[PDB]
Protein backbone atom coordinates (compact mmCIF):
# COMPACT_ATOMS: atom_id res chain seq x y z
CA UNK A 1 0.00 0.00 0.00
CA UNK A 2 0.97 3.55 -0.42
CA UNK A 3 1.44 6.02 2.16
CA UNK A 4 2.42 9.85 2.01
CA UNK A 5 4.54 11.52 3.78
CA UNK A 6 4.58 15.78 4.38
CA UNK A 7 7.53 18.02 5.16
CA UNK A 8 6.90 21.41 6.72
CA UNK A 9 8.12 22.67 3.22
CA UNK A 10 5.29 21.37 1.21
CA UNK A 11 6.82 18.36 0.10
CA UNK A 12 5.39 14.91 -0.09
CA UNK A 13 6.90 11.86 -0.30
CA UNK A 14 4.94 8.77 -1.82
CA UNK A 15 6.57 5.44 0.01
CA UNK A 16 5.18 1.70 -0.62
CA UNK A 17 4.89 -0.10 2.80
CA UNK A 18 3.07 -2.73 4.52
CA UNK A 19 1.03 -2.50 7.93
CA UNK A 20 3.66 -4.29 9.53
CA UNK A 21 6.65 -2.52 8.58
CA UNK A 22 8.28 -1.17 11.78
CA UNK A 23 8.70 2.56 11.90
CA UNK A 24 12.45 2.21 11.56
CA UNK A 25 11.97 0.52 7.92
CA UNK A 26 9.77 3.24 7.11
CA UNK A 27 12.64 5.78 7.96
CA UNK A 28 15.49 3.32 5.79
CA UNK A 29 12.56 3.87 2.61
CA UNK A 30 12.61 8.18 3.67
CA UNK A 31 16.59 7.18 3.40
CA UNK A 32 16.50 5.58 0.01
CA UNK A 33 14.16 8.27 -1.71
CA UNK A 34 15.95 11.60 -0.15
CA UNK A 35 18.40 10.84 1.19
CA UNK A 36 17.41 11.70 5.14
CA UNK A 37 19.68 9.47 7.77
CA UNK A 38 17.07 7.61 9.71
CA UNK A 39 18.11 9.35 13.12
CA UNK A 40 17.53 12.48 11.75
CA UNK A 41 13.74 11.48 11.01
CA UNK A 42 11.10 12.62 13.20
CA UNK A 43 7.73 10.83 12.08
CA UNK A 44 4.05 11.79 13.04
CA UNK A 45 1.01 10.48 12.59
CA UNK A 46 -2.43 11.43 14.97
CA UNK A 47 -0.77 13.48 17.43
CA UNK A 48 2.12 11.28 18.06
CA UNK A 49 5.71 10.78 17.00
CA UNK A 50 5.98 7.51 15.92
CA UNK A 51 8.31 5.18 18.00
CA UNK A 52 10.82 2.84 15.83
CA UNK A 53 9.89 -0.14 16.84
CA UNK A 54 6.48 -0.41 16.51
CA UNK A 55 4.26 -1.30 13.31
CA UNK A 56 2.41 1.64 10.71
CA UNK A 57 -0.58 -0.52 11.89
CA UNK A 58 0.01 0.14 15.45
CA UNK A 59 -1.15 3.53 14.80
CA UNK A 60 -3.92 2.70 12.87
CA UNK A 61 -1.97 4.12 9.65
CA UNK A 62 -3.39 2.61 6.28
CA UNK A 63 -3.78 2.94 2.54
CA UNK A 64 -2.95 6.65 1.42
CA UNK A 65 -2.82 7.85 5.05
CA UNK A 66 -0.51 10.96 5.39
CA UNK A 67 2.10 11.36 8.07
CA UNK A 68 4.57 14.18 8.82
CA UNK A 69 8.34 14.69 8.78
CA UNK A 70 10.50 17.20 10.70
CA UNK A 71 14.13 17.07 10.94
CA UNK A 72 16.51 17.03 13.98
CA UNK A 73 18.84 20.41 13.33
CA UNK B 1 -37.70 -1.93 6.06
CA UNK B 2 -35.93 1.08 7.24
CA UNK B 3 -32.04 0.86 7.53
CA UNK B 4 -31.98 4.36 5.85
CA UNK B 5 -28.37 6.22 6.21
CA UNK B 6 -27.46 8.08 9.53
CA UNK B 7 -26.97 11.38 7.88
CA UNK B 8 -30.72 11.74 6.66
CA UNK B 9 -29.87 11.93 2.91
CA UNK B 10 -32.49 9.30 2.25
CA UNK B 11 -30.57 6.67 0.62
CA UNK B 12 -29.56 3.36 2.51
CA UNK B 13 -26.66 2.71 5.01
CA UNK B 14 -24.34 0.29 4.38
CA UNK B 15 -23.30 -1.68 8.07
CA UNK B 16 -19.99 -1.62 6.75
CA UNK B 17 -19.99 1.78 6.32
CA UNK B 18 -21.47 2.40 10.62
CA UNK B 19 -24.66 3.15 9.09
CA UNK B 20 -23.53 5.76 5.85
CA UNK B 21 -24.52 5.83 2.20
CA UNK B 22 -21.25 5.50 0.11
CA UNK B 23 -21.53 9.15 -0.21
CA UNK B 24 -21.92 10.33 3.39
CA UNK B 25 -19.14 7.58 4.23
CA UNK B 26 -16.58 9.32 1.92
CA UNK B 27 -17.19 13.01 2.97
CA UNK B 28 -16.73 11.83 6.56
CA UNK B 29 -13.32 9.74 6.00
CA UNK B 30 -12.50 13.13 3.92
CA UNK B 31 -13.56 15.20 6.94
CA UNK B 32 -11.51 12.75 9.59
CA UNK B 33 -8.46 13.02 7.37
CA UNK B 34 -8.17 16.72 6.94
CA UNK B 35 -8.72 17.01 10.42
CA UNK B 36 -5.83 15.07 11.42
CA UNK B 37 -3.44 16.45 8.53
CA UNK B 38 -4.01 20.07 9.70
CA UNK B 39 -3.35 19.01 13.37
CA UNK B 40 -0.24 16.81 12.45
CA UNK B 41 1.06 19.83 10.84
CA UNK B 42 0.38 22.10 13.93
CA UNK B 43 2.08 18.85 15.97
CA UNK B 44 5.18 19.26 13.46
CA UNK B 45 5.36 23.13 12.79
CA UNK B 46 5.67 23.12 17.13
CA UNK B 47 8.85 20.03 17.01
CA UNK B 48 10.09 22.49 14.22
CA UNK B 49 10.15 24.94 16.72
CA UNK B 50 11.91 23.03 19.36
CA UNK B 51 13.99 21.91 17.04
CA UNK B 52 15.62 25.61 16.24
CA UNK B 53 15.27 26.12 20.20
CA UNK B 54 17.67 23.37 21.31
CA UNK B 55 20.06 24.30 17.78
CA UNK B 56 20.25 28.03 19.47
CA UNK B 57 21.20 26.84 22.44
CA UNK B 58 23.91 24.58 21.12
CA UNK B 59 25.52 26.12 18.32
ZN1 LIG C 1 -26.11 9.41 3.14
Amino acid sequence: MQIFVKTLTGKTITLEVEPSDTIENVKAKIQDKEGIPPDQQRLIFAGKQLEDGRTLSDYNIQKESTLHLVLRL
Amino acid sequence: SELLCKKGCGYYGNPAWQGFCSKCWREEYHKARQKQIQEDWELAERLQREEEEAFASSQ
